[PDB]
């Protein structure tokens, strides 16, 4: 197949920025390239076809260009409705292939830090010889977070399952992380910690077999 | 104007079969090529198949050849995707789209998409575990763990829906096992612990499961 290599995979932008998104085809595809916009829960929408032609009704702040195998989409002055995911596609051959997408996202002017709530295992699980720590994370923007688990001070590799953040109704994010333990492990340590990193800042919660 | 409406998505098990429909209005599918394109959860776009309804000619991606059949009925202005021998990896939102027409090989109109989930997991009700908590004269967090269920969704209420302030039910994790877990938390007055009754009501209709757990501190 022809590969379409898109970059960057995401970028955060202010209203009024000039944004350029790049896409390299693994081989010549002439000018047979289209750009699509997609928003959450909706279908793709065509913006640009044949590398540089604006589809009907698309605002002229959008432009496309080609240099050899390098395709570019430019938004001259980013407007609120432009925050979305963008995809390139080659339609030069069959199968047509798509880039992997670029997410253009609202920069959090005041960023919103997460609340973190951590619970130890329940008795009912312990009696069935099971254990789950529950780390619940809410009210954060932007919607990206990393979770690290500690046993005492040691990083815990195994048994971690973490959701992708999901948009709350207030347009901030929520996420959960679950650490599965044996009762043995839970009781063999003084503490387990859930450390949430958002925008470089860490919020840590600890619980103990107490 | 131009519209493409799809139907037929669902939950199915590997080896199973499903049929999607794509009904066109505001143009004639004879004038153009109709395509199916899919998007796996959290992923990009993958072309699946294409048909020229004027002559029946078809093309497929290799990942679906011998499994999926694209067809059209011009008298119904409708295209179809017959999906047999389904695999977990086919799990996606399936869109139909059209080419503009003539040389116009961009996809200018897309349907709204239809979800297809392929999983070998079978229905299982959740087990429900109370999560027990303290800042004196402040607030505490309690909750319920709703573990190992399939499929979505579950509903959670507290005190049969009387208790609303401070409630936060979180979206589920899909585990590597193929099962879901979620949690619901309430922030309550510390002064209320040991005295106020707090009950989470968990409802999983596919398993006909209704569980109430009292949360004690």
């Amino acid at each position: 197949d022809i590969q379409m290599t898109q970059s960057p995979s995401s970028l955060s932008a202010s209203v009024g920025d000039r944004v350029t998104i790049t896409c390299r085809a693994s081989q010549d595809v002439n000018t047979a390239v289209a750009w699509y916009q997609q928003k959450p829960g909706k279908a793709p929408k065509l913006l640009i076809y044949s590398a540089s032609f604006l589809y009907s009704g698309v605002p002229s702040r959008f432009s496309g260009s080609r240099s050899g195998t390098d395709f570019t989409l430019t938004i001259s002055s980013l407007q609120p409705e432009d925050f979305a995911t963008y995809y390139c596609q080659q339609h030069y051959t069959t199968p047509p292939t798509f880039g992997q997408g670029t997410k253009v996202e609202i920069k959090g002017q005041p960023k919103a830090a997460p609340s973190v709530r951590l619970f130890p295992p329940c008795s009912e699980e312990l009696q069935a010889n099971k254990a789950t720590l529950v780390c619940l994370i809410s009210d954060f923007y932007p919607g990206a977070v990393t979770v690290a688990w500690k046993a005492d001070s040691s990083p815990v590799k195994a048994g971690v399952e973490t959701t992708t953040p999901s948009k709350q109704s207030n347009n901030k994010y929520a996420a959960s992380s679950y650490l599965s333990l044996t009762p043995e492990q839970w009781k063999s340590h003084r503490s387990y910690s859930c450390q949430v990193t958002h925008e470089g800042s860490t919020v840590e919660k600890t619980v103990a077999p107490t | 104007e131009v519209q493409l409406v799809e139907s037929g998505g669902g939950l199915v098990q590997p080896g199973g079969s499903l049929r999607l429909s794509c009904a066109a209005s505001g143009f004639n599918i004879k004038d153009t090529y109709i395509h199916w394109v899919r998007q796996a959860p959290g992923k990009g776009l993958e072309w699946v198949a294409r048909i020229y309804p004027t002559n029946g000619y078809t093309r497929y991606a290799d990942s679906v050849k011998g499994r999926f059949t694209i067809s059209a009925d011009t008298s119904k202005n409708t295209a179809y995707l017959q999906m047999n021998s389904l695999r977990a990896e086919d799990t996606a939102v399936y869109y139909c789209s059209r080419w503009g027409g003539d040389g116009f090989y961009a996809m200018d109109y897309w349907g709204q998409g239809t979800l297809v989930t392929v999983s070998s997991a079978s229905t299982k009700g959740p087990s429900v575990c109370p999560l027990a908590p303290s800042t004196s004269g402040g607030t505490a967090e309690l909750g319920c763990l709703v573990k190992d269920y399939f499929p979505e969704p579950v509903t959670v209420s507290w005190n049969s829906g009387a208790l609303t302030s401070g409630v936060h039910t979180f979206p589920a994790v899909l585990q590597s096992s193929g099962l879901y877990s979620l949690s619901s938390v309430v922030t309550v007055p510390s002064s209320s612990l040991g005295t106020q009754t707090y009950i989470c009501n968990v409802n999983h209709k596919p398993s006909n499961t209704k569980v109430d757990k009292r949360v004690e501190p």
